[PDB]
């Protein structure tokens, strides 16, 4: 190969990618986590700004950890597993109150 | 929709 | 609608991360050190952001990610306690 120049646009795409994620990050981070959960009542609204939090952590380790170069996405993988349990308990969850 | 399905699915390498 | 518009953009990284890291990019890395540069600065850019989330809680590279293994261990059970909750107050 030796050529780079079609390596860069993948790298371009990602930098845009990283900008139009910070307005957003600011917007969840304007407060502490805490004081977010303060401003809510219901229990299950409270349930679904936890496992989004729990979500993006782990999206934007994993993606950290794919831009390393590490090989093994194991660690973070089963971390976004267990992330996948919860969001699935609150669902079934809402499917049983549905029945409700 | 999965959202999962983003760490699976394989880039678009040239 | 409802429309989630930073899950969206989270997504929208992991892509464009994972499709960064299909290349060689060890190998333009090491090769040139003005590609090595901004990729840092754009990992960074990625790694200020995953601090900030961090910060936010408020709850060396093994004593680094053991670290993050237990922020998640916090946020998983804070969740699991809202979980079990909703189930106690059912029945
Ligand atoms: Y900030
Ligand atoms: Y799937
Ligand atoms: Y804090
Ligand atoms: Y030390
Ligand atoms: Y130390
Ligand atoms: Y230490
Ligand atoms: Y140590
Ligand atoms: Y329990």
């Amino acid at each position: 190969m030796e050529d780079i120049e079609k390596i860069k646009p993948y790298v371009r795409s990602f930098s845009k990618a990283l900008d139009e994620l910070k307005p957003e990050i600011e917007k969840l981070t304007s407060k502490s986590l805490d004081e977010q959960l303060l401003l809510l009542s219901d229990e299950r609204a409270k349930l679904e700004l936890i496992n989004r939090y729990a979500y993006v952590l782990s999206s934007l380790m994993f993606a950290n950890m794919k831009v390393l170069g590490v090989k093994d996405m194991s660690p973070i993988l089963g971390e976004l597993k267990r992330v996948k349990s919860y969001m699935d308990k609150a669902k079934q969850y809402d499917n049983r109150i549905t029945k409700s | 929709t999965d959202l999962f399905d983003v760490f699976e699915e394989t880039p678009v390498e040239l | 609608e409802n429309p989630d518009v930073l899950l969206s953009r989270v997504i929208n990284v992991v892509r464009a991360a994972s499709s960064l890291a299909s290349q060689d990019v060890d190998f333009y890395k090491n090769l040139d050190r003005g590609f090595s540069k901004d990729l840092k600065s754009k990992a960074d850019k990625l790694a200020d952001m995953a601090n900030e989330i961090i910060l936010s809680i408020d709850e060396d590279i093994s004593d680094l990610w053991n670290n993050f293994g237990n922020i998640m261990d916090n946020l998983l059970e804070m969740s699991d306690h809202s979980l079990d909750k909703l189930n106690c107050a059912i029945n």
